[PDB]
């Protein structure tokens, strides 16, 4: 929750399953910062389309 | 007769060249606006093209 990044915490929890566990194991995938990525990925494409579209419109 | 219709196309051409010296500035932001748009599609398609490549 919190909005806290994915990519906090789970270096916490790797500690922390690396003590309640006696051994690091628990190996887990990282979520929501490939959400992250991704969404700045769809939103740079907004900035290229939108950006030469209004460009060309101004040009216009 | 196309003979007059060629030497239309020259001679006109001599024609436009004067008409465009009437307005050298106009026809600067005119070809301009051509230009950008142009220039825009080409590039836009090779790029595209080519990212998909």
């Amino acid at each position: 929750k919190e909005g806290f990044d994915s990519a906090e915490a789970e270096q916490q929890l790797t500690r922390l399953l690396s003590l309640r566990h006696g051994k690091k194991d628990f190996f887990t995938w990282n979520m929501d910062g490939v959400l992250k990525t991704v969404e700045k990925t769809t939103r740079t494409l907004q900035l290229f389309l939108t950006l030469v579209a209004v460009i060309s419109l101004v040009v216009g | 007769g196309w003979r007059q219709f060629v030497s239309g196309f020259n001679e006109a051409l001599t024609m436009a060249w004067r008409a465009l010296a009437a307005n050298k500035m106009r026809t600067l932001l005119t070809m301009l606006g051509i230009i950008i748009g142009i220039a825009s599609v080409v590039s836009i398609v090779v790029v595209g093209d080519a990212a998909k490549q």
